[PDB]
């Protein structure tokens, strides 16, 4: 999976 | 400047009519039109910046993997020659890519940084300069990768310092930092127990910090703290 | 043309890729640039141009649409003046949507449509001329409007008459020309009855000729068909 | 609502 950033 | 001619406060109204529009590189123009006024952001402004160039970034990002995924299979044993044509396609859309992470560093080193003496600006503009560095970092190659990297890690470090010293906790905008350079390590850095322990340690530092809240804040810093767990799980 | 030097064969190859990657805006400039080329396009080649083309002015109308609400609230009674900033940027993205679909009618004017001797891609062709004419009608208000709605019935009404002459009533293209015919009865012509009327004796006549089918064309035929019973649904 | 086209 590919993570989460903001 | 091809924005150069429209008011300030007119660049903003329609930055804002472009994200409900979801016309993000018309919102990114208009945003590097307002930064160019001179002035410093504020809150909400420098929030328009980051949503448009996110937008536009991301769906670089999103097609220049696809590129290089069709690209890596073109060269395993077994395929079929096909000419330059994916790598160069892939190279098109990485320069694009390239182009728009230095024209958010330029913003940023010209001279939203060096003007941001608040935490809140601050922090948000390093954590930038980190994100930005970070995606010249997944496409880069050269002999300046390792100073690519580097500067990613550098920026990173100089807003978490700030926001440790100067930010609560569950402030969102030091969660969000911590869960971007959390992913920096992980995935850029080879550091996979880093990545994991920064996330650990902000979840758990956050939650002990929630009872201090509204309603309101709770809700924003729960946020955060779910994609931080949410990672987390992926990793663990 | 910036697309002048690169061979016919790569230009496809990479209209390909473009839309793996969901990258629209480069797969139409590619098949802009194939198109120029000068030679005939074949059934695949004219599904990517229409892919692609059709994606652009898609995201444009749909913003388009977006702003033009936004318009229109701002001018009603008790409504808060707040310049001419939503105006001028409804008008921006207007010019841009205006600005594809005359590239696209540029390229069936010069010269796909006065080859194009089959009924398999001269129906297409001019069904697309109906498209693009009837997405300038929808914006348009000046002293040509009556005239874009006619270049877009009388385009539609050529693909019509060829296609009830050459085609059976179950073929694709057959079908997607008159679902979009009726949507221009009833979106553009305000003629809602002969809307309703086209959907209607189009799907009845296709039902009828399933039986010739095989299973893969079929299911291609009962796709559109399904498209025609929503509208219909829609509409009564 | 917006109907179909293709
Ligand atoms: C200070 O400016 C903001 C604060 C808070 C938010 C959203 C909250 C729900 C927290 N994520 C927000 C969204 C913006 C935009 N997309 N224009 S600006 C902006
Ligand atoms: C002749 O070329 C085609 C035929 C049929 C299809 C799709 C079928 C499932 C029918 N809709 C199709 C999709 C294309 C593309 N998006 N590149 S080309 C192309
Ligand atoms: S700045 C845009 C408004 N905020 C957001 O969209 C989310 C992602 C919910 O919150 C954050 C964005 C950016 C940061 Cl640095 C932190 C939180
Ligand atoms: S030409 C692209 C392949 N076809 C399609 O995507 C759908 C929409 C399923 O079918 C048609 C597209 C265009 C026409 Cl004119 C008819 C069917
Ligand atoms: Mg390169
Ligand atoms: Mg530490
Ligand atoms: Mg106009
Ligand atoms: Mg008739």
């Amino acid at each position: 999976g590919f993570p989460a950033t903001v | 400047g091809a924005m150069g001619s429209m008011e300030r406060a007119s660049l903003i109204q329609k930055a804002k009519l472009a994200e409900q529009a979801e016309r993000y590189e018309d919102m990114a123009a208009f945003m590097k039109g307002a930064v160019e006024k001179g002035e410093e952001l504020s809150n909400e402004e420098r929030c328009l910046l980051s949503v448009a160039y996110k937008n536009v970034v991301g769906g670089q990002r999103a097609a220049w993997r696809v590129l290089s995924s069709i690209e890596q299979k073109s060269n395993e044993e077994g395929s079929e020659e096909k000419g330059p044509e994916v790598r160069e396609y892939r190279e098109k859309v990485e320069t694009e890519l390239q182009g728009v992470c230095d024209t958010v560093l330029g913003l940023l080193d010209s001279h939203l940084i060096k003007e941001a003496g608040d935490a809140e600006s601050r922090v948000f503009y390093l954590k930038m300069k980190g994100d930005y560095y970070r995606y010249l970092a997944e496409v880069a190659t050269g002999d300046d990768k390792k100073r690519i990297i580097d500067s990613a890690r550098s920026a990173y470090q100089e807003a978490m310092d700030i926001s440790k010293k100067e930010m609560p906790p569950t402030n969102p905008i030091r969660l969000g930092l911590a869960l971007n350079f959390s992913v920096f390590h992980y995935e850029i850095a080879n550091s996979p127990e880093e990545a994991i322990s920064l996330a650990k340690t902000t979840f758990d530092e956050a939650m002990a910090d929630l009872h201090t809240l509204s309603e309101d804040s709770y809700k924003d810093s729960t946020l955060i703290m779910q994609l931080l767990r949410d990672n987390l799980t992926l990793w663990t």
